[PDB]
């Protein structure tokens, strides 16, 4: 449940958002910080030190297709769990990711968007994002309940 | 805990500085907003934005933490009282050292973005879930 | 999510649990095991010793509603969501204890379901269980989503 | 790990003893059918009810065990070998050692109702889990 003034400063702040290099950053800091998230992306190549995983192509090109789902989310706060739907029934039933590495995700991207904007970031800028992040991660977590 | 993780972690925490007590209170802040569930522990406290309390418990849990960076090598003898305080006392779920962890990074993302690179966020990480492991070891 | 087969046996064998019991020493269990949950449980008395988690009154007293909510939740196992709706209310609204202790408490009434029922507490039974008590793990935690 | 944990833990493998394969296997197949996920990491293997690859596994995770009830006072070296493989070869998520340990909690309930007492309930689940720690430390 984002209020109106959060629910406006989540999207004033997603506008300035580089749609092409957030999420590979994003899912390259997941697979450096958090190894065993790297047993999903065996086909993806060299991934044996952080620069490779930032410079992995594949990393890159899997992370603008990650954050474009985060894009289809915010503009649909009111519907993520059928937003997320079929993203769940794969990520849970074809993927087998177990769902606690959505909340791990979801805190490396607030991670990343604090890393861009710094100051701009605010805690209550924070807090409307631990909001969708949390809803993304739940929705994404649904076809396992 | 890697000697390369101690020379990020060192570095890092080296750049903070004099804003130590600005950066624990910024993330105390992170984490009252962000995880309501956590401002139940301080009820006594005023939990308004530039609150003398909240001020003045970000300069303990900063300086807790330069401590921690000074004995990373022996960590869990050296933050005892407080590995009692926190378990014994206070009673504070293990979830919510992650919920800080994260609030302490995101404050360190903001602040100094040319040092916060992956291999320093990853030592960063591993380091505050060390120190968060000793200050839930003493539960009986 | 339970097959046919699957809501005989765990109706069978939940006929067959100490309703006075069985709840009060799955709230002691979680209270020794897991420290911090004490932390809801001021009003209690004394909880430093196992036997005086155990041999208290208001545990047992209390436990018993706990079971009985778990109770109603297996008649409406349909509508989970809204069997524990009031009750997420006081658990995430009210004392705002954190939604991972539904889990622990959920695990803990599998350890002493195993432990009364022994051999008839079979892995396929645990399974079973184990969708049950994630199911209102989730019910509770509704609040938080 | 209090001295009383390592005391209650100590005789609860007394009670295991010739059973621990046994227990093993079991603790393996409520493992695999409260969660499928975990059966994604035996990709050759026979999960079925008295598999011989269930039997023979179950055997080595509670040999493992027995040999860290020894080594309660030196378990992060005790482990060592076992460590890199987990964390390098198997890569295995780190909640699935959680799931593993409470199918253990679980098998021993189950087959101990005289010695699963909650005192020793709440020693078990910490040991368990500082093996779980070893096997998830060596993460690059
Ligand atoms: C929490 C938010 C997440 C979102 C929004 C997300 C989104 C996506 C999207 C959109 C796809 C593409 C699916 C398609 O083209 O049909 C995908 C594939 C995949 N995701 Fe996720 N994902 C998330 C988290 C994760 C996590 C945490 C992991 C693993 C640790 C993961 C592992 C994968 C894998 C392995 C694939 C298949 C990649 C491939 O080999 O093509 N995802 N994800
Ligand atoms: C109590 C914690 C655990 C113990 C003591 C344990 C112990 C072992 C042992 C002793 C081995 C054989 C070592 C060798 O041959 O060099 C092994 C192998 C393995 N373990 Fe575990 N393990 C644990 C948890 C897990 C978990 C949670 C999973 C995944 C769900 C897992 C997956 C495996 C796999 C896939 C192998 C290799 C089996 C093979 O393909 O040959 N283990 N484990
Ligand atoms: C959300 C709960 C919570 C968490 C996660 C937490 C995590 C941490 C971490 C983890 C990185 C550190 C270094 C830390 C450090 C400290 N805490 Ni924490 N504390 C928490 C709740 C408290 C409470 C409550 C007190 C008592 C505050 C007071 O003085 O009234 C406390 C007091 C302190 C003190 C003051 C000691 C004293 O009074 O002698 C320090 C230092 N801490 N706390
Ligand atoms: C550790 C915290 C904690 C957990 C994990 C927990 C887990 C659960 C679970 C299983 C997940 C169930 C089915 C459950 C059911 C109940 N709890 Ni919970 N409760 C917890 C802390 C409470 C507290 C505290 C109360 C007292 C509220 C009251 O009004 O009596 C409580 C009260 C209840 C009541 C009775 C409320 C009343 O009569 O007003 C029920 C029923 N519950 N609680």
């Amino acid at each position: 449940h984002l209020t109106p003034e959060e629910k406006s400063a989540v999207t004033a702040l997603w506008g300035k958002v580089n749609v092409d290099e957030v999420g590979g950053e994003a899912l390259g800091r997941l697979l450096v910080v958090y190894p065993w998230t790297q047993r999903f992306f065996e086909s993806f190549g060299d991934l044996s030190t952080p620069d490779a995983v930032m410079g992995n192509p594949k990393v890159k090109a899997h992370g603008k297709k990650v954050l474009g789902a985060f894009s289809d989310g915010l503009a649909h706060l009111d519907n993520l769990k059928g937003t997320f739907a079929t993203l769940s029934e794969l990520h849970c039933d074809k993927l087998h990711v177990d769902p606690e590495n959505f909340r791990l995700l979801g805190n490396v991207l607030v991670c990343v968007l604090a890393h861009h904007f710094g100051k701009e970031f605010t805690p209550p800028v924070q807090a409307a994002y631990q909001k969708v992040v949390a809803g993304v991660a739940n929705a994404l977590a649904h076809k396992y309940h | 805990l890697s000697p390369a993780d101690k020379t990020n972690v060192k570095a890092a925490w080296g750049k903070v500085g004099a804003h130590a007590g600005e950066y624990g209170a910024e993330a105390l802040e992170r984490m009252f907003l962000s995880f309501p569930t956590t401002k139940t522990y301080f009820p006594h406290f005023d939990l308004s934005h530039g609150s003398a309390q909240v001020k003045g418990h970000g300069k303990k849990v900063a300086d807790a933490l330069t401590n921690a960076v000074a004995h990373v090598d022996d960590m869990p003898n050296a933050l005892s009282a407080l590995s009692d305080l926190h378990a014994h006392k206070l009673r504070v779920d293990p979830v919510n050292f992650k919920l800080l962890s994260h609030c302490l990074l995101v404050t360190l993302a903001a602040h100094l973005p040319a040092e916060f690179t992956p291999a320093v966020h990853a030592s960063l990480d591993k380091f505050l879930a060390s120190v968060s492991t000793v200050l839930t070891s003493k539960y009986r």
